[PDB]
């Protein structure tokens, strides 16, 4: 991927991170298993997009996120939800850093 | 390039209201699934025929709603007027309908297995 398409993918990823955080919050508030499932699916889609960047730290945090996701239809426990939000903030940090680094790269 | 947009991307009050009502109906149906699982335990215990037929009736009602919702959601995911948020929303709705339908079908099988 050229740095420009990397930047486009990074913008998409950063937006979906906030979307997934919002869906996790809504699923915890409504206490519904279907909302949990929806949020986990959104997370899986985000992971599938994130893996295409072939960035090592991004892949590492994606693996952490996959570890923080519940199995299939199972809801996430409280500590698991907190761990999920933690890994999501970490992914947001590295995605923002990579966006900054790519924007620096395009400038010359 | 591809419409990445910002982070507030519903874009339509009609579709948003429809999706919200659909999500509430899905919550109700999943809760009914849990209740019917408890009642299926009761039916394994008792083998009451009336309870069998009643559970089957509620399962059928839920399954019919879910089949209609599934068809609608797949059509809506086959729209070309779609953005990223809407596309993922429709795909997730379809997938969750698949899951709930399969759970309902398995419970229907388990409940049909009893002699009654």
């Amino acid at each position: 991927l050229p740095d420009e398409e990397k930047l486009k993918l990074l913008d998409t990823l950063l937006t979906m991170v906030e979307w997934v955080k919002e869906l996790l919050e809504e699923s915890v508030e409504k206490n519904s298993r279907m909302r949990h499932i929806r949020a986990v699916m959104w997370a899986e889609y985000m992971l599938e997009i994130a893996r295409s960047l072939e960035d090592e730290k991004i892949l590492e945090i994606a693996e952490k996120l996959e570890k923080a996701l519940p199995e299939k239809s199972k809801m996430f426990t409280k500590e698991e939800y907190e761990k999920l939000m933690e890994v999501l903030e970490e992914l947001e940090e590295v995605l923002e850093e990579k966006k900054e680094e790519v924007e620096e790269r395009i400038e010359g | 390039l591809v419409p990445r947009g910002s982070e507030d991307k519903w874009r339509n009050a009609f579709d948003h209201m429809l999706m919200e009502e659909f999500e509430e109906k899905m919550d109700q149906i999943e809760h009914g699934l849990l209740m019917l699982s408890e009642q299926y335990k009761e039916l394994e215990k008792t083998k009451s025929k009336e309870l069998k037929e009643q559970i089957l009736r509620e399962l059928t009602i839920a399954e019919n709603y879910l089949r209609g919702a599934l068809k609608f959601m797949q059509q809506e995911a086959k729209r070309t007027d779609l953005n990223m948020f809407e596309r993922y929303n429709f795909e997730t709705a379809v997938s969750t309908i698949e899951i709930l339908v399969k759970d309902l079908a398995e419970l229907a099988k388990k409940v049909k297995a009893v002699k009654s």
